[PDB]
């Protein structure tokens, strides 16, 4: 993925908390990230719409 | 065999059910064959260079179409709106043809069709004349509809629902509570607008361009661990390189004539439009519009 994120990366989300990227799909504005958030389960985020900070 | 495109069937003589399985085949003067074919469940498959079949949507993913864009190619859309705490539907009255109302089709105080009656061409005419373009529907009617696009919770970036997911009351609730008051779904039926491409996506194991290219590459080159360049170049060289592929002028003329195109001249290699147009004609044939060669 050319989206800025990497498989295995730890990220922080304002609502979902700290998590780890466990899969990615797509490219360009369509890039999406599957994130396992410690206490909030697994979620798909569209990279271009999600505020994530690299822990 | 001669160059061109050919639409055929098995004359219902393969499976016990006697179901007629339709197919399409592109044969070049030189280069790899490209085949499309239905299975008994009405899913669509592609065969490249006469090898084992793959869910047909893989070739479109390899040509840079998203799930949403694939659905855009093969289906018209039915739009629902949420307003006044009611579910409304954008109406194209002609789409009601042949159906029996499951609820009162009413607008502007007037009831056009009763919950029991069969919808008439007269009903449709009056609806068109009165410019009825929006009608209230029961929430239950949203169930089973297929969402045509990705919907995101914009406050978090979370994907709320992916293109091609089946709608439910629970999902409708989530969408509504996320601020999405307009929802696009597929126009399909079980008769002459079949959901073949939508169901094909559900058995397609790939989810983007790179995974599609890798699926193709692994199929063509067993024993060769795939690299980016290798998968890209192999695909480009199947149908899109003059060095390795040529329909020939005769082939192009016959190809274009089968698709009812005006032009007789054209390229020795294939375009995205060539491939999509062949898929669309095969789907027409299955839907009862037009016939095999």
């Amino acid at each position: 993925n050319d989206s800025g994120y990497k498989l295995g990366q730890r990220v922080r989300h304002a609502k979902f908390g700290e998590g780890t990227i466990v899969n990615m799909e797509g490219s360009g504005e369509h890039s999406r990230l599957q994130v396992a958030f410690q206490g909030q389960g697994i979620k798909w985020l569209v990279a271009a719409y999600a505020r994530l900070e690299s822990v | 065999d001669s160059p061109g495109v050919f639409f055929d069937s098995d004359k219902g003589k393969t499976h016990s059910s006697g179901k007629v399985l339709y197919n399409a085949r592109i044969i070049p003067y030189r280069g790899s064959w490209l085949d499309f074919e239905f299975d008994p469940k009405d899913n669509l498959f592609v065969r490249i260079d006469r090898r084992r079949k793959l869910p047909a949507t893989i070739i479109l993913r390899a040509l840079n179409y998203t799930t949403e864009q694939i659905l855009d190619l093969f289906f018209e859309k039915v739009i629902f709106e949420i307003r006044d705490n009611k579910l409304q539907m954008e109406l194209v009255p002609e789409r009601l043809r042949g159906e029996t109302a499951s609820f009162d089709i009413e607008a502007n105080g007037k009831v056009y069709v009763e919950k029991g009656r069969r919808i008439t061409a007269r009903h449709i005419r009056q609806l068109e004349k009165d410019d009825v373009k929006l009608i209230e529907v029961p929430v239950e009617y949203i169930a089973g509809k297929v969402v045509a696009k990705d919907y995101i919770d914009e406050s978090t970036g979370e994907l709320i629902c992916a293109a091609n997911m089946e709608l439910s009351l629970d999902l409708l609730a989530k969408l509504s509570q996320s601020g999405h008051k307009r929802i696009e779904t597929l126009f399909t039926n079980d008769l002459d607008h079949g959901p073949y491409i939508s169901e094909t996506l559900r058995v397609d194991p790939t989810n983007d361009r790179l995974s599609a290219l890798v699926e193709i590459y692994r199929m063509m080159r067993p024993g060769e661990p795939p690299t980016r360049e290798a998968a890209e170049s192999l695909f480009e060289n199947l149908f899109f390189s003059e060095d390795r592929y040529d329909l020939s002028a005769v082939g192009r003329m016959k190809f274009n004539r089968s698709l009812l195109r005006e032009e007789i001249e054209g390229s020795g290699i294939l375009s995205k439009d060539d491939i999509i147009d062949v898929m669309k004609k095969l789907i027409d044939i299955r839907n009862g519009k037009g016939e095999v060669d």
